[PDB]
């Protein structure tokens, strides 16, 4: 049993499995950052 | 070919955006910017043209302009294919001053290769041209991008626009009854309270990267899309970012292995960022498009057009049911 906790800055890469496009790329440094 | 370049371009853009604003959220669509700039290159010749193609990370000793445009035509067709599982659409358009005549070859290529329909617009009525472009993007993004164009110089001759809309459901959705306010640590000693979603007892692709001191997991959407999540250890974000590349991404994917996970915690959040890409395009070698030496003659037949500004806005919503993400890119062009 392991735990993955995204409670500090992380990266998100949204991709098409087939065409291998990166649709979006993100760094979340603060989910509430204005 | 196009796949490798578009990924290379993605990570090059990411690194430059982080440099400009080290403390900010980042969210952008690489495919939207690549397609918008490739659309622009349809109208370019000589140094202006070769700078764009190489800035997009294509190797012109192994590819040609026609093959690059065909790659983007095929990509747009593949992305806009029907799906019962995922909403995904990409559109292109050109907003052209009413009294301006364009090459038939450009207008025809823009339609056939990029699916672009021209829009006659009175750029001398700024607020009408502004709302006309913004309504097109707002409509394409289902209301998510409302103010892509903030200011329009009155002497603008043309604006090329790309938008992307993405709305998908998680393969393994979160239960909102399990969503609880929890800490998100901006630093080792500072936090903000956010709604923290959670999943319990699940098997997902997983890879602990000890070389880079980060953990990678993959969450699937229904349909052909997925998301790589990378969690650097504390004080290791900059070290991971420096290692982002097509090879690192390939290594992570090839190292992923299904693994049972007791608990997964992911914030529910919505973020947006708006960008002036002039600086970054300059750093990639795309310069002549912006100067009096600009060669956009393949648009009207004369070297009388120059890019003034390239802008990008993107929005990412992450929630229990899935993800909604949207972006648009605009290339503003004035007489030379």
């Amino acid at each position: 049993r392991t735990i993955v906790r995204f409670n500090r800055p992380f990266l998100m890469i949204i991709v098409d499995h087939f065409t291998w496009s990166i649709f979006f790329m993100s760094k979340v440094t603060n989910p509430k950052q204005a | 070919g196009l796949a490798s370049a578009n990924v290379d371009f993605a990570f090059s853009l990411y690194k430059q955006l982080v440099l400009k604003a080290p403390d900010k959220n980042v969210i952008f669509s690489p495919v939207s910017i690549s397609t918008a700039l490739a659309f622009l290159s349809l109208g370019a010749h000589n140094t202006t043209l070769t700078e764009i193609l190489k800035g997009l990370k294509f190797n012109l000793t192994e590819t040609s302009e026609a093959e690059i445009h065909q790659s983007f035509q095929h990509l747009l067709r593949t992305l806009n294919q029907s799906s019962d599982e995922l909403q995904l659409s990409m559109g292109n358009a050109m907003f052209v001053k009413e009294q301006l005549s364009l090459l038939d070859r450009f207008t025809e290529d823009a339609k056939r290769l990029y699916g672009s329909e021209a829009f006659a617009t009175d750029f001398q009525d700024s607020a009408a041209a502004k709302k006309l472009i913004n309504d097109y993007v707002k409509n394409g993004t289902r209301g998510k991008i409302t103010d892509l164009i903030k200011d329009l110089d009155s002497q603008t001759m043309m604006v090329l626009v790309n938008y992307i809309f993405f709305k998908a459901k998680w393969e393994m959705p979160f239960d909102p009854q399990d969503t609880h306010q929890s800490r998100f640590y901006l630093s080792k000693k500072k936090w903000v309270m956010v709604p923290m979603m959670s999943l319990h007892h699940l098997t997902i692709p997983y890879f602990r990267d000890e070389e880079l001191s980060c953990t990678v997991v993959q969450l699937n959407y229904t349909g052909n899309a997925s998301v790589f999540f990378i969690l650097p250890d504390q004080d290791k974000m900059e070290e991971v970012e420096a290692m982002l590349s097509r090879e690192t991404l390939a290594r992570w994917g090839d190292s992923l292995e299904f693994r049972e996970i007791g608990e997964l915690y992911l914030p529910k959040f919505s973020i947006s960022r708006d960008y002036n890409l002039n600086d970054i395009l300059l750093q990639l070698g795309i310069e002549e498009a912006f100067t009096s030496k600009a060669d956009l003659s393949g648009i009207t037949g004369a070297r009388n057009l120059a890019v003034s500004q390239v802008v990008h806005k993107a929005v990412l919503d992450v929630f229990e049911e899935g993800t909604e993400a949207s972006a648009a890119t605009a290339v503003k062009i004035t007489l030379l």
